[PDB]
């Protein structure tokens, strides 16, 4: 997977409350968090199955 | 909003609810004001991203207050069409401000009615009030009762002497005190900040960003609405 997965999720500046999925490598898990609406990481996908098809597997 | 206080029915006609709709629920990730009957105001960075010309899955609701009850003053209506501001730069968070147009026409009354806005250029001043259905500490959860909460303005060289000089734009507002604790949140965006200077209710600002929320030294950053007040009008049409 990218390493990009491994970053922590970044919530942002802005006061959105959207949520977003993000690869906990810990866990080995795609969780929710909540993304402010800016200034997303790339470790930040729309949908559970976008997270597990791009950080999912090694 | 952190460091409120639980609104009642009325008190915030204008306050409205930006949710994303499911099959048997809904979810509350903004805020907005109402505009006119057909068209609210909310941030930028809520809507960044969708279907602007035929958007689906969304609705604003008005007349709402505690979303853990039916009072018989919510009126709900997808949202048909978004307009981003033309400029809305996504990494500077500048023009953070949009419109939706509703697919159906708001009833004014005593609980739901719009506010008016400023007049292009005005400077707002003294204690503002946010309200809105974000998160009540940083990171925290959020309330099922509307929240309002009183700060001073801050000016824009204090507040870039806060965060940073080209951190902060013309077209932005601060607000929030000294001490921190009193602050919008997450979920709160594209929600209203209202002045009174002028001696009426309008509408100075809309919930934007911040570092963290109700921290000391770092007040709430809005965007301006006096600089977009010709851009609304030309566009809520
Ligand atoms: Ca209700
Ligand atoms: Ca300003």
């Amino acid at each position: 997977r990218p390493d990009f997965c491994l970053e922590p999720p970044y919530t942002g500046p802005c006061k959105a409350r959207i949520i977003r999925y993000f690869y906990n490598a810990k866990a080995g898990l795609c969780q929710t968090f909540v993304y402010g609406g800016c200034r997303a990481k790339r470790n930040n996908f729309k949908s559970a199955e976008d997270c597990m098809r791009t950080c999912g597997g090694a | 909003i952190v460091g409120g206080t639980d609104a009642t029915l009325g008190e915030f006609p204008y306050q409205l609810s930006f949710q994303e709709t499911f099959i048997g629920f809904s979810f509350h990730f903004c805020g907005a004001s109402i505009y006119n009957e057909n068209y609210a105001i909310t941030a930028g960075h809520c809507v960044y991203g969708d279907d602007y010309e035929n958007p689906s899955g969304l609705q604003i609701v008005a007349g709402e207050l505690d979303m853990s009850v039916n009072e018989g003053s919510e009126q709900i209506i997808t949202v048909s069409k978004i307009i981003l501001h033309e400029n809305f730069d996504y990494n500077l968070l500048d023009n953070d401000i949009s419109l939706l147009k509703l697919s159906g026409s708001l009833t004014f009354n005593d609980n739901v009615a719009p506010i008016a806005l400023p007049e292009q250029g005005h400077t707002a001043t003294g204690d503002v009030i946010v309200t809105g259905w974000g998160t009540t500490s940083e990171g925290g959860n959020t309330p099922d009762v509307l929240q309002k909460v009183t700060v001073p303005l801050v000016s824009d060289e204090d507040c870039r002497a806060d965060y940073g000089a080209d951190e902060i734009l013309d077209s932005m507002i601060c607000a929030g005190v000294p001490e921190g604790g009193k602050d919008s949140c997450q979920g709160d965006s594209g929600g209203p900040l209202a002045a009174s200077d002028t001696g009426s209710t309008y509408l100075a600002g809309i919930v934007s960003w911040g570092y963290g929320c109700a921290r000391p030294g770092y007040p709430g950053v809005y965007t301006e609405v006096s600089y977009h007040v010709d851009w609304i009008k030309a566009n809520a049409v």
